[PDB]
RNA sequence: UAUGAUGUUGGUUCAGAUUAAGCGCUAAAUAAGGACAUGACACAUGCGAAUCAUACGUUUAUUAUUGAGAUAAUAAAUAUGUGGUGUAAACGUGAGUAAUUUUAUUAGGAAUUAAUGAACUAUAGAAUAAGCUAAAUACUUAAUAUUAUAUAAAAAUAAUUUAUAUAAUAAAAAGGAUAUAUAUAUAUAUAUUUAUCUAUAGUCAAGCCAAUAAUGGUUUAGGUAGUAGGUUUAUUAAGAGUUAAACCUAGCCAACGAUCCAUAAUCGAUAAUGAAAGUUAGAACGAUCACGUUGACUCUGAAAUAUAGUCAAUA
RNA sequence: CAUAUUAUUAUCUUAUUAUUUAUAUAAUAUUUUUUAAUAAAUAUUAUUAAUUUAUAUUUAUUUAUAUCAGAAAUAAUAUGAAUUAAUGCGAAGUUGAA
């Protein structure tokens, strides 16, 4: 049924967006705003 | 009256009073509604005139209100007269007489342009 | 109108104008303006879109010539046969619609909208041959008649415009009515009329996008995966995830209220009201949109998911 | 617990339509190879109707995709409900002493 493949084509594509969005917010180098960077 | 665009007179007034607006309209739309362009106003009821008025020589005036100058303009451009806007136009001088027709002699005033 | 009385806060009600009005009682004449807001509920019956005989066919009557008919001239009949034009308007309605295409406004734009004229104006030209229809102005087949290139020129220039020369443009048509003039009833040739086709421009028109505004509920707080953006391809006259295909990026909207739900046609130089800002209505006058029992699609066409056609649903 | 209508779908069914596949001694036009019937002239030679043949325009058949509408599932928007929660009023009172 091409309905439930582009369904499925739809989801992979989801879910690969909202882990690529999960990730970038761990993306950037997070500083110390008190004491900043480590050394 | 034939073509997209036509000068045609829109009733105005009330019932049992009619006055007129000389219209240049599509002829697809209604006649009421609201045209191209107002070139004038034709009141056609005459002004009455007293018995005595009848005897000194004057005679009842119909009142039209016209733009000369756009008027030509639409003449120009093929806006085509209906019978009634052509008798009108016709008698003002703007229309000559290839605009007559076999179904419409002695001239006691001729036509004249004042101030 | 509190209070035993005072001052203040505070609500409730009243005085004013009006209506798309209803009802109770009452009622003279005339002039003008309106009149199913509710069940976009269902409908008996009659009407609301016909017209052209000068497109083609038929059918008669008389006269003339010919011998049951044939051919002409003149009179008619024929819209139950073939055709042209008209029903995309107007009329009515307010169901849908909170905007994904709707409304209002801008001295707003481009994709820098088509070799579109729809139906008139002003100009030129052309109107050929066959077939099929019983015949044709019905249909087919065929003949003849801006864009893309390349060269330059400029500037309103980092493109457009101009001119030139090519390429294809290359896409048509239809005769009727009268007269006459030839000749040999037959053709033919002019004129007058009314049509037909092409081309330039004018007018009237269309399609698309932008900015601002357009009801209530967050006790609807997360929503969106064609979703947000990029690149190509098809489609269109034309931009664009508008639709279909492919490949990339991870975006976009949102507590100045998204998404969802409910409700609603919108507006004015219109109506009501107020001192005014405003508020209300959207009946009547006018402008725009949507629909013509419900949903989808197709032909024609410039423009239609048409009050058309097909299919389905309801009766 | 019960009725109703819109909306959707990894589901089932599908009118019609749009593209899209494949197949037609399937048709119609033209182009061939051919067979009969007919005409003219001294063996014909061409003609129409049929036989085979390969380009278009369609028909039937099918492959796929989408699709009005129907079900089935879910959700909401409503309408009713035994059972049930709270509170408002008033009648003259009854009971506490907050
Ligand atoms: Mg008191
Ligand atoms: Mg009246
Ligand atoms: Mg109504
Ligand atoms: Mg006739
Ligand atoms: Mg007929
Ligand atoms: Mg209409
Ligand atoms: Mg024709
Ligand atoms: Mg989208
Ligand atoms: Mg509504
Ligand atoms: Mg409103
Ligand atoms: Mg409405
Ligand atoms: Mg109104
Ligand atoms: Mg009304
Ligand atoms: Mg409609
Ligand atoms: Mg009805
Ligand atoms: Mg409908």
């Amino acid at each position: 049924s091409a309905k439930a493949v582009k369904f499925l084509k739809a989801q992979r594509r989801k879910q690969k967006n909202e882990a690529k969005q999960a990730t970038l917010k761990a993306s950037t180098d997070k500083v110390d705003p008190v004491l900043g960077r480590a050394d | 009256t034939c073509g997209l665009v036509r000068i045609r007179l829109a009733r105005f007034g009330r019932k049992n009073s009619p006055v007129y607006n000389i219209v240049v309209a599509n002829s697809r739309k209604a006649r009421d509604a609201k045209p191209i362009e107002v070139l004038g106003t034709y009141v056609p009821v005459p002004s009455p005139v007293t018995k005595r008025e009848l005897k000194r020589g004057v005679v009842p005036i119909k009142d039209v209100k016209l733009d000369f100058d756009r008027t030509k303009y639409w003449i120009g451009v093929g806006a085509q007269p209906s019978e009634t806007v052509t008798k009108l136009l016709r008698k003002a001088g703007i229309l000559n007489d290839a605009w007559a027709t076999s179904k419409n002699r002695k001239v006691v005033f001729e036509r004249m342009e004042t101030l």
